[PDB]
């Protein structure tokens, strides 16, 4: 209805699911992909 | 003593769910 599309465009969403997942610093994961072949390394 | 404590030892990772902010006209 026309509620919906009145709402659901003035309102803002500031916080979402997803970049609570990610992280507010930056952490890459590059270190994270070298331990990981490093590990693989060992096998 | 003979051997330790027992356990179900996982390393587990929990979710976060749905946070709902207060919307923002």
């Amino acid at each position: 209805v026309d509620v919906t599309r009145d709402i659901v465009s003035r309102e803002r969403v500031w916080r979402t699911r997803t970049t609570i997942l990610q992280s507010t610093g930056k952490n890459f994961s590059k270190n994270i992909f070298a331990i990981l072949q490093s590990v693989k390394a060992r096998e | 003593e003979r051997s330790g404590v027992v356990c179900r030892v996982k390393y587990c990772n929990s979710l976060p769910d749905i946070p709902f902010d207060p919307k923002f006209i």
